[PDB]
RNA sequence: GUGGGAGAGGGUGGUGGAAUUCCCGGAGUAGCGGUGAAAUGCGCAGAUACCGGGAGGAACGCCGAUGGCGAAGGCAGCCACCUGGUCCACCCGUGACGCUGAGGCGCGAAAGCGUGGGGAGCAAACCGGAUUAGAUACCCGGGUAGUCCACGCCCUAAACGAUGCGCGCUAGGUCUCUGGGUCUCCUGGGGGCCGAAGCUAACGCGUUAAGCGCGCCGCCUGGGGAGUACGGCCGCAAGGC
């Protein structure tokens, strides 16, 4: 699973101030730690169809995040693709 | 024809070493009752089942008795 | 050639058809008798008199061995299953108790399409 | 890691010298799994409600650990694959919901 | 975000008992089976009924609900692991990041196709027995594909609530599942049944709209010919759009 502390090293990771948890960029994160888990879940159990669902929707909601701050703050942006190794 | 909670005191549901309890919600056959002889809650019920399931597997309570008179 | 004196006593009770084996406390046959046993062919074997009939007669075989006590197992719903029990304790059989064991699965098999 | 319960019903017919050598094993292969031991109980010599390996009895031993959750199966697999080991049931703890306070 | 929750939601591995069939053994004889009646069939190479042992496949009785979960198809023995969705409380963080969605991609009951396993029970086709004017059926005795597993195809359905998705608004009562609360009851989120206003051709619907509205997608334009023909696309094929 994802442990109540890993959850927190990845927030205190991305938080944009001390006690930010909701912002455009954890928010981000958080999702794409969830993705990576995922995905690996789906190497192997190829046949877990539900599950993979639960992934197109969470990779839907990252991508439309991204494009939000695309649209906001560029430069926020790019930095957050180049941390997290995405798009 | 009295309900088997209402004899009884407090007892856990999860216990599914506890014989002695749970033998009270067993038919005349080694069926489970139903919930108005056992007059449980829907969740409470939904608990018994799967602890007595366990008990069965576990070798302590059956999963058939014979019936006797007739 | 046994005397077996207390013993065991299964009515097989079908539709279509009664059949009463009568065995040891350790649960091999001594005698048995069924609707056909007698005389009986075609549907008439499966009627409550013909199950009386053939309880009795496999009652008075297993006198024979000299029995006296029985334990009643009852297998199957059937038409006269309990005109043989009734027959069985008119018999002079002393019966000790009754019980009824018949086998019901926890779903293994697909029934045949008359059964489903 | 987490907790869990091992549910272990063994041969009634043992003397102490077996028995104390099956518990030995359990015990081996339980420290080999990294499964530290909370607590134990010993209810031993019961009456089954069933036969189970021809044997109206059973005799049960109860323990409570905290195991590497990726190792559970592979310890029941070890603990079933011991002859006089008839039934193991390991489970996860759960809080006692109760009726009738 | 944090802290609680319910669940046959999914995938992997294990595993438990009941039953059927078959095999081995014991005991035991003259029938069993089956029907409206029968017959075929099985049984003296010993069946049926009964007890003990074993092998195997398939499905999970009670609990079980007018219940629950899922986007749908659909999901129910027990255990562990991996994993999706979702509800409630707190009112903490971001600051419109929203809705819908042609095309695309993915899923998609059963039957069906391919390769390899498996095969207990059921069983299209088939072989028999009856019934009948005939019986190519209904009923009875057999039985192959198939039903089961893996991987890959197929893309259909009364795939039904015959009701596209989202948001706001418009009396109540009653039963129920699952949270929270000062737990009489209040308050969220599902499932149901009556009903206000209203709608409807009527039947009915009615805060789970078929009411009042806004947004976007799909779709219809008399019946038959016809889901046919032709063309294109997809499919190994059957065939599908
Ligand atoms: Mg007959
Ligand atoms: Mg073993
Ligand atoms: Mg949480
Ligand atoms: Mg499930
Ligand atoms: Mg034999
Ligand atoms: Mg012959
Ligand atoms: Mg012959
Ligand atoms: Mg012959
Ligand atoms: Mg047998
Ligand atoms: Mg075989
Ligand atoms: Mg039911
Ligand atoms: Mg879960
Ligand atoms: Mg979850
Ligand atoms: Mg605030
Ligand atoms: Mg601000
Ligand atoms: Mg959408
Ligand atoms: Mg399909
Ligand atoms: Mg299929
Ligand atoms: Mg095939
Ligand atoms: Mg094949
Ligand atoms: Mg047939
Ligand atoms: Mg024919
Ligand atoms: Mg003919
Ligand atoms: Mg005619
Ligand atoms: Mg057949
Ligand atoms: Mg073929
Ligand atoms: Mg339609
Ligand atoms: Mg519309
Ligand atoms: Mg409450
Ligand atoms: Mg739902
Ligand atoms: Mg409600
Ligand atoms: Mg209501
Ligand atoms: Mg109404
Ligand atoms: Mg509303
Ligand atoms: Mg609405
Ligand atoms: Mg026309
Ligand atoms: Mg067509
Ligand atoms: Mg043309
Ligand atoms: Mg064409
Ligand atoms: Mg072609
Ligand atoms: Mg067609």
């Amino acid at each position: 699973p994802i442990t109540k502390e890993e959850k927190q090293k990845v927030i205190q990771e991305f938080a944009r101030f001390p006690g930010d948890t909701g912002s455009t960029e954890v928010q981000v994160a958080l999702l794409t730690l969830r993705i990576n888990r995922l995905s690996e879940h789906l190497k192997v159990h190829k046949k877990d169809h539900h599950s993979h669902r639960g992934l197109l929707m969470m990779v839907g909601q990252r991508r439309r995040l991204l494009r939000y701050l695309q649209r906001e703050d560029p430069e926020r942006y790019r930095a957050l693709i180049e941390k997290l190794g995405i798009r | 024809k009295a309900k088997v909670k209402a004899t009884l005191g407090e007892f856990d549901l999860r216990d599914y070493r506890n014989v002695e309890v749970l033998k009270r919600f067993l038919s005349e056959t080694g069926k489970i009752l139903p919930r108005r002889r056992t007059g449980l809650s829907a969740k409470e019920q939904r608990i018994l089942a799967k602890t007595i399931k366990r008990a069965r597997i576990l070798g302590l309570l059956p999963f058939t008795e014979k019936l006797v008179r007739k | 050639k046994r005397q077996v004196a207390s013993g065991r006593a299964y009515i097989h009770a079908s539709y279509n058809n009664t059949i009463v084996t009568i065995t040891d406390p350790d649960g091999n046959p001594i005698t048995w008798s069924s609707g056909g046993v007698i005389g009986y062919k075609g549907s008439r074997k499966g009627t409550p008199y013909a199950a009386q009939l053939a309880a009795l007669d496999a009652a008075k075989k297993a006198m024979a061995y000299g029995m006296q006590s029985v334990d009643v197992i009852v297998r199957g719903t059937g038409a006269g299953r309990e005109q043989a029990i009734r027959a069985l304790q008119a018999s002079g059989l002393q019966v000790k108790s009754i019980v009824d064991d018949t086998p019901v699965p926890h779903n293994g098999c697909r029934p045949k399409k008359k059964f489903r | 890691m987490r907790r869990y319960e091992v549910n272990i019903v063994l041969n009634p017919n043992l003397d102490q010298s077996q028995l104390a050598l099956e518990k030995e094993i359990i015990q081996r292969a339980l420290e080999n799994y990294g499964a530290r031991v909370e607590k134990v109980e010993e209810l031993g010599l019961r009456r089954l409600a069933y036969p189970i390996a021809k044997d109206p009895q059973g005799y049960f031993l109860w323990y409570q650990v905290e195991m590497p959750e990726d190792r559970v199966n592979d310890l029941a697999r070890e603990l079933r694959i011991r002859d006089n080991v008839r039934r193991v049931m390991v489970v996860k703890s759960q809080e006692p919901f109760l009726a009738n306070a």
